[PDB]
RNA sequence: GAGAACAGAAAUCUCCAGUAGAACAAAAGGGUAAAAGCCCCCUUGAUUUUGAUUUUCAGUGUGAAUACAAACCAUGAAAGU
RNA sequence: GGUUGCGGCCAUAUCUACCAGAAAGCACCGUUUCCCGUCCGAUCAACUGUAGUUAAGCUGGUAAGAGCCUGACCGAGUAGUGUAGUGGGUGACCAUACGCGAAACUCAGGUGCUGCAAUCU
């Protein structure tokens, strides 16, 4: 028994990331924008790096949070390009999970023929109602052991929710 | 900023001895105190012990067997109410002083931004103080809800800049006198104009007075006369809406005009005559008042605190029938009017020659005093509510204070460092406010003769100044466009 | 010749000096009270805004114009 | 007048406080009434001399405000 | 699991830290820093919003606690009028007024510092965690409690209305707001836009047939039976504390031997 | 109700601290753990020394303002505060008083030279060229002109220069106090 | 970063000194009724208080250069020290730092009946206040150990000095008496702390002006039995006294003339 | 640590643990930790006026430096800083 | 005795894992027109208290759990250190008495008390 609770989407997270900063990432930024609806936001450097030539603070990934229903809509789009079969590594120890894919054009763009073949990260955080008392500001809490989410709980919600194709649990 | 001389080594080693001890009196020393009414003149030979200050009041209370209160000073030893050790046979000088106390007025709750241009006139309703009309520049009246200190209703509808503004004396109606040659009537609940404007002057209007609510009959609604530079005044039906009969005869303006108690109307103008009026005779001008050498600015009655809020108290309470509210106004006028022992009221009048002259018009035509001093001209005269203190704003910076039943003169307010524009009494008779044309607002402690809170906030010259009936707001306007309100 | 110039600064449009109120009273109420002892004599005088203190009473006002 | 505050041409003119055009001066604003937020009063301020005194007899200052 | 010796080398932070309830260095800032050597003790309206009510309460800070001085909560406004909507906007309001007259009448200002007489009561908003947000109904309980004669100092900027590319507020959009202004626009433009949305959002007033113009009706009168009698009355006792505790003892888990 | 309680020895005060210091007689027989009256006497003894200083204190000079409550830092027009004196009693310093800081040969030197301290005119100077005012040192001061003026780099050699100029004034200054 | 610019210029010397932070150092061997009577005497201090929470072996007569380093790290001057054995019990060190070197140890033990904070009522109160003392007791104006002991709690107590008082802040009185008088050769009565909160009633005796006043015991009810002593050096105190210095025939006339008298 | 096209041990994104294995100019006591770290918003200053310390030849009153104070000034909803 | 708001002491209060929670309260929770803020109504702001839920937070209880705490005469006035003497020895050093003066070990106990206000089968 579960009082109406499930495992819900919070969010996805799309990143771009690229081994430099030029015109490539405004490009991704726009692709970006017109995927999900909002303005996406870059990526400072985190450290300087010679193997790509990173530099700190210089912008290397674009990134759009969204949620709810368009969150939804958009992953509903992406495991299209997975035919609803994904490794079942991508399943995180924290219920957590994501996936990759080398393209724009399948999950819904046109050509657009600026916009080349560029890639792109899905990544989508699932927690049950009550995982505000983490992000609120007082009387901030911990989730507690019987409502944290487990890596067997988003197998059988992607399960029961959209197909049974998980390679290799 | 310059700053007080600092003490001296010796200033700092007297400061550090056992000093100022208070006397604590010692339980032997009684000595006789003679009791004498500073109201109406003399009443026994008693020997009280030395004792505190209530049971004076209780004496009297026991004298006269009604167990209001007392001041008990004179010789203004140190004049001072140990309560009458060596402070005050004793020479004891009484009069009935007030019943409650108003709390002087500190804060400028906010400023609002409702006006469009300077404010120019203002008024408290005489039911409650939770609202207000000023009148501004922007060709409109606002109704303010003070307590909320906020906005009700524009009042919009001349078409040039409103300059007076008056609240119905049984606290029903709104009128506003405008640099259009016409005034107004109002709704003070919706904010719509009663009906059409009052077409009237060929000039601006200047000043607004209506019928004490003791006087009218009940059942009709008080009258408005209405004064103008073309130098009539008008008396309005506020009912029938018309010039009930014009009141002509000035040579030059009209300044102000005052609606007596005594059925007697003033109007003080430019001509540098007073001239009273009587209603009952169909206006006839009864008489002539001329010791004035320049233009006569202002007027105030002894009564006139009364007559703005006859049918109403600082309690504010309801009057409970319009025949309740008639007797309570008559009972209020004759509070401040039989109190010297007949029904004999005064007004005095401040014109530019400097100065004011005392009158006594139901029995005298020449002035009662010389009330002189000020360097400049005497913007604003308005009795104590009680009646028996007379203040002066005057250009030169300055306030003055008088003896409001002989006109002698009794101390100078100073601090204000522009012109004083206005004077608002408090409901009690112990406070004043005024307005200048330096920013700031001041209020006085009229028992210490001194200032009590400097009000500075207003970023320019202000012109308004009133304290509400039950003195816990007052409120100020000026070229700043935005009404402070200000409370204890 | 010099380069007479005077740079912009907001020092300039600043107040240099302000006397508060209760500075007021005390000096209005201490001018009167002042006596002067004839073997007293003055080293230095305050700087002080004599306008807003010097006002004495008068008795009679001026003539109108 | 109550103070030189700037001489223009040279820091020696301001120690000397002579007046010329274009001098800085403080004044006493004491008439003019002006109060600062806060309830204090102004009672010296900064004037720059607008004129050439030595050749118009008086000095003619305009105030900073 | 953690290792033994990092329990140990850990120290704890305050107890209304580790739960998120105290910002104590604002509580530092508030109660023991002053802006003057005068030895002025000083009083700190606090303002709390739970999901349902509304606390508004003068507190001293006192050697051996905090000691409550006044108290006014939202749930008291069905006495007045406003039986519902006891968060809103209009209701920080009415509570701040309530215990603004509340406290100006039992200190003896309405209806032992010998040396002056009568004195204004100033106390200062302690807010504590939510956000200084302009429009927040924090400085909606900060407005009540000003209008109401308590004499807190405060600022423009915070209450509704108040423009940021302006410099001034807007006094018509804060007077909607006192009056519940936009809830009542709320539920015009609702009722104009869905039907079921107004229906499941505002069945309480359906229910009670208030409508939407009446709610200025509903504050003004809150308002002035506010002002004319704003005397705390304790509820009523239907158990004592004993029945309370004995039923309350009885879903109890005890400790053992 | 009595307020005017005395006793044989007079009590000094301290009103600076607020302190009055008693010097009577008291009794081992009425403060010993023995006596259960004990906390009784003490509280009246010290409520007699209470109440003489509250009475010396309350009949202090005291001052009343007209500032609003709006105002800068002070009190405010309604509150009268009495005006305390020094403290009479001699209390120890917390640390000795700073006058540890010496003398410079700079000060020597522009003691013996006629030398005149400047006035402390302002950071911003005229720039004749350019007609604007430029500060003298600082965030784009006018002595940062060389180092992106368009015309061995001689920039460098400036900036060098001046670097070397301000290791020398910290130099000399870290031997000042060797003096 | 210049905040640390301020933190040195805020620790450094001044013409008028700051008030005297207070430590709270728990040495050894401080048992937990010693914490209770820390936390209360403190709590009378706060603001200007720092309590250490760990152990310290600090012994203050034997090696006195750890309350030195305290009194360094910590700007605090005046300090306390947890101490107790079978030898002196329920034992406060009271020390003080001029410069930073010592000024005073005193060795005040708390006999066994005394009583906390929570031993009593509250009533409305404001922390941070100045309090008024009251020293009873002929020997705080002669003795040279109850001179230390007065001047040690007026300067431990005193809070920030100022020129004017709010009457609405006086609101507690601290009580210090001394057990009884004596004379030379008899053992040293100690001395008893007692903190009381003033109530004021009418009185009419005076007038309005000055009421009459009576006392509500509220908080740590102390015994104080003195120990040993560090008198500071004679040098050390004639030179801890020193005026920051900040005439003839001249005077500053009121309205700020300056006036010679010719004579 | 567990995850996500490139993608490795180090590119970015995500969650969980972090309890200072963060940067407090750092001696070094404390962990200040809803900050003293990071990012954002707003914004000056070598202001003004008086007294203790200095120098004459202009000490003109601090004229000028200087000590301190007070008025301000910046910010904040405010306490305050 | 629950519960809330503000606190004092700041681990007897922490973290780790289970179970329980009547009523109220808290809370999650529902909705974005308005004030308001974000890449994202997640946080923040507002609105409803209505569509739901005690699952989580929170509070208790349990634990051969990890820590943490208290008292003791528990070491013990000892180890140690400070002061006199034909006390001494090649020497490092140690007798004898007398002021300060420990900790580990040991025994036993523990695992939040408490101030102001409001509300609760």
């Amino acid at each position: 028994q579960n009082p109406m609770r499930d495992l819900k989407i919070e969010k996805l997270v799309l990143n771009i990331s690229v081994g430099e900063s030029g015109d490539r990432l405004t490009r991704a930024s726009k692709v970006l924008e017109q995927l999900s609806g909002q303005t996406p936001v870059q990526s400072k450097a985190r450290y300087t790096v010679r193997t790509f030539g990173i530099r700190r603070n210089e912008k290397i990934a674009v990134h759009v949070t969204v949620r709810g229903p368009k969150a939804e809509e958009i992953l509903e789009r992406g495991l299209k390009v997975k035919e609803y079969q994904l490794r079942d590594r991508n399943f995180s120890a924290t219920g957590n999970f994501g996936f990759g894919i080398d393209e724009h054009i399948d999950l819904g763009i046109k050509y657009d023929p600026s916009i080349g073949i560029f890639g792109m990260d899905f990544y989508v955080v699932m927690n049950r109602p009550g995982a505000r008392v983490t992000r609120r500001k007082r009387c901030k809490g911990t989730v507690g052991n019987s409502h944290k989410t487990t890596k067997e709980d988003t197998v059988s919600w992607f399960k029961q929710k959209y197909d049974a194709d998980v390679l290799d649990k | 900023s310059t700053l007080i001389p600092p003490p001296s080594k010796k200033q700092k080693k007297e400061a550090q001895l056992p000093r100022e001890v208070a006397i604590i009196p010692k339980d032997l020393p009684n000595v006789s105190i003679k009791f004498q009414a500073l109201d109406t003149g003399d009443n026994a030979l008693r020997v009280p012990g030395a004792i505190s200050e209530k049971q004076l009041e209780e004496l009297l209370n026991q004298l006269n067997g009604t167990s209001v209160p007392y001041t008990f000073s004179c010789t203004i030893k140190a004049s001072d109410p140990y309560s009458s050790l060596i402070k005050p046979q004793i020479t004891l000088l009484y009069t009935p002083r007030a019943v409650f106390k108003v709390k002087p007025v500190t804060r400028s709750s906010s400023a609002i931004a409702g006006h469009g241009s300077t404010i120019l006139c203002s008024a408290f309703a005489p039911h409650t103080s939770s609202r207000m009309v000023t009148g501004a520049g922007d060709n409109t009246a606002r109704i303010w809800d003070c307590d909320t200190q906020t906005p009700m209703h524009t009042l919009k509808g001349h078409y040039n800049w409103v300059l007076c503004v008056s609240w119905s004396p049984d606290g029903e109606v709104i009128a506003t006198g405008s640099m259009d040659n016409t005034i107004r009537l109002w709704d003070p609940k919706s904010g719509q104009c009663l009906g059409d404007a009052l077409r009237g002057h060929s000039k601006w209007i200047t000043s607004l007075s209506w019928e004490p609510i003791h006087l009218v009959k009940p059942g009709s609604k008080p009258r408005l006369a209405s004064s103008s530079k073309d130098g009539t005044i008008k008396i309005w039906d506020t009912v029938s809406r018309v010039c009930q009969y014009t009141m002509s005869g000035h040579t030059n303006s009209v300044s102000c005009v005052k609606w007596g108690g005594q059925g007697l109307l003033y109007s003080g103008s430019h001509d540098r005559t007073v001239r009273v009026w009587d209603i009952n005779s169909q206006g006839r001008c009864i008489n002539i008042l001329k010791s004035h050498a320049h233009w006569v600015n202002h007027l105030s009655l002894s009564t006139d605190y009364a007559l703005r809020i006859g049918a109403f108290d600082h309690t504010g309470k309801k009057p409970s029938t319009p025949e309740e509210a008639q007797k309570k106004a008559l009972e209020n006028y004759e509070k401040i009017c039989k109190k010297n022992g007949n029904s004999e009221e005064m007004m005095v009048t401040a014109s530019d020659d400097y100065t004011m002259f005392l009158w006594n018009p139901l029995k005298s035509t020449k002035p009662i005093a010389r009330m002189t001093g000020h360097q400049k001209l005497v913007n604003h005269v308005a009795f104590s509510p009680d009646g028996r203190y007379i203040v002066s704003a005057s250009f030169d910076n300055s306030i003055k204070l008088w003896d409001g039943r002989d006109g002698k003169f009794i101390s100078t307010f100073r601090g204000h460092v522009a012109s004083v524009y206005q004077v608002a009494w408090s409901s009690d008779c112990r406070l004043l406010v005024s307005c200048s044309k330096d920013t700031t607002l001041k209020v006085w402690d009229v028992r210490t003769r001194k200032l009590s809170v400097d009000l500075p906030g207003h970023k320019d010259e202000v012109y308004t100044v009133d304290w509400s009936v039950d003195g816990k707001r007052v409120c100020s306007g000026g070229k700043d466009k935005m009404v402070r309100l200000w409370t204890h | 010749i010099p380069d007479a110039r005077v740079q912009p600064d907001r020092r300039w449009f600043g107040n240099t000096r302000v006397i508060s109120q209760d500075a007021l009273q005390h000096f209005r109420s201490a001018l009167g009270e002042t006596q002067k002892d004839t073997y007293q004599v003055l080293l230095r005088r305050n700087k002080l805004p004599m306008s807003l203190l010097e006002e004495k009473d008068a008795d009679e006002s001026p003539k109108a114009r | 007048i109550l103070a030189v505050k700037k001489n223009p041409q040279s820091p020696m003119y301001t120690q000397l406080g002579v007046l010329t055009k274009g001098t800085i001066i403080e004044v006493n604003v004491s008439e003019l009434g002006m109060v600062t937020a806060g309830g204090k009063v102004v009672w010296g301020k900064y004037a720059q001399v607008t004129n050439e005194p030595d050749r118009d007899g008086c000095v003619n200052a305009v105030l900073l405000v | 699991a953690k290792s033994s010796a990092y329990s140990s080398r850990f120290q704890t932070p305050f107890r209304r830290r580790r739960e998120g309830k105290t910002d104590y260095y604002q509580r530092k800032r508030l109660v023991t820093q002053h802006k003057a050597k005068y030895n002025t003790p000083k009083y700190r309206l606090v303002v709390r919003f739970t999901n349902k009510d509304i606390i508004c309460q003068i507190i001293s800070s006192t050697i051996t606690g905090d000691v409550v001085l006044a108290a006014a909560y939202s749930h008291e406004l069905p006495r007045y009028g406003i039986t519902h909507g006891l968060t809103n906007w209009a209701a920080a309001y009415a509570t701040g007024l309530l215990i603004a007259r509340r406290t100006l009448q039992k200190l003896g200002l309405d209806e032992e510092a010998v040396e002056d007489g009568p004195r204004p009561f100033k106390v200062f908003l302690d807010i504590g965690l939510q956000r200084t947000t302009t429009g927040a109904r924090v400085f909606g309980a900060l407005k009540g409690a000003s209008d109401g004669g308590l004499y807190v100092p405060h600022s423009e900027n915070r209450f509704p209305g108040w423009d940021f590319e302006t410099e001034e507020i807007d006094p018509e959009l804060l007077r909607s707001y006192i009056f519940g202004g936009h809830v009542s626009q709320y539920m015009e433009e609702l009722a104009d836009d869905d039907e079921e949305r107004f229906s499941e959002l505002f069945k309480g007033y359906l229910a009670d047939d208030i409508d939407a113009d009446s709610l200025e009706d509903i504050y003004t009168s809150a308002h002035e039976a506010i002002r004319a009698d704003p005397a705390f009355k304790p509820t009523e006792k239907k158990f004592t504390k004993e029945q309370y505790a004995a039923e309350s003892k009885k879903y109890r888990q005890t400790k053992l031997s | 109700l009595p307020v005017t309680v005395e006793k044989p020895i007079p009590v000094v005060y301290d009103l600076g601290n607020l302190a009055a210091f008693d010097s009577n007689v008291l009794d081992k027989n009425d403060l010993d753990s023995s006596n259960a009256r004990r906390e009784e006497k003490i509280k009246s003894l010290t409520r007699d020394n209470v109440q003489l200083l509250i009475n010396q204190l309350l009949s202090l000079p005291m001052k009343t303002t007209t500032e609003s409550v709006g105002g800068t830092g002070g009190q405010s027009s309604v509150m009268t505060l009495l005006q305390l004196p020094d403290p009479t009693t001699d209390l120890p310093r917390e640390k000795p008083l700073p006058k540890a800081k010496a003398m410079t040969k700079w000060e020597k030197f522009a003691a013996k030279k006629g030398i005149k301290p400047k006035e402390r005119a302002g950071k911003m100077i005229y720039d004749e060229a350019s007609g604007e005012w430029v500060p003298k040192w600082g965030y784009k001061g006018a002595n940062k002109k060389l180092d992106d003026q368009w015309l061995i780099d001689p920039r460098t050699l400036n900036r060098a220069e001046r670097k070397r100029l301000v290791k020398k004034n910290e130099k000399q200054q870290r031997r000042n106090m060797k003096n | 970063n210049a905040r640390a610019k301020r933190a040195l210029v805020k620790r450094e010397a001044k013409l008028v000194e700051n008030v005297k932070q207070a430590l709270f150092i728990p040495g050894q061997s401080c048992n937990k009724n010693l914490h209770d009577i820390m936390v209360d005497l403190s709590a009378l201090k706060k603001p200007d208080m720092k309590r250490f929470n760990r152990k310290n072996d600090i012994h203050p007569f034997e090696d006195m250069s750890p309350l030195e380093f305290f009194s360094e790290k910590n700007d605090c001057s005046l300090m306390v020290l947890m101490t107790s054995s079978k030898k002196r019990k329920n034992n406060m060190t009271f020390i003080r730092t001029f410069g930073y070197k010592i000024y005073d140890m005193i060795e005040l033990m708390v006999a066994d009946n005394f009583k906390l904070l929570s031993d009593f009522k509250k009533l409305t109160f404001t922390v941070g206040l100045k309090p008024m003392f009251t020293f009873q007791g002929a020997a705080f104006d002669t003795h040279p150990v109850y001179k230390q002991i007065k001047s040690l709690f007026l300067d431990f107590f005193r809070g920030e000095s100022t020129d004017l008082q709010d009457v609405a802040g006086l609101q507690h009185v601290i009580s210090m008496t001394i057990q009884g008088d004596f004379q030379d050769g008899e053992p040293l009565p100690n001395v008893l702390f007692r903190v009381y909160k003033l109530k004021s009633y009418k009185s009419d005796q005076g007038g309005k002006r000055l009421p009459r006043i009576e006392l509500v015991e509220i908080g740590p009810r102390l015994d104080f039995k003195i120990g040993r002593i560090h008198t500071p050096s004679p040098d050390m105190v004639t030179e801890a006294h020193k005026k920051p210095k900040q005439k003839k025939n001249v005077e500053l006339d009121i309205m700020g003339d300056k006036l010679g008298r010719i004579h």
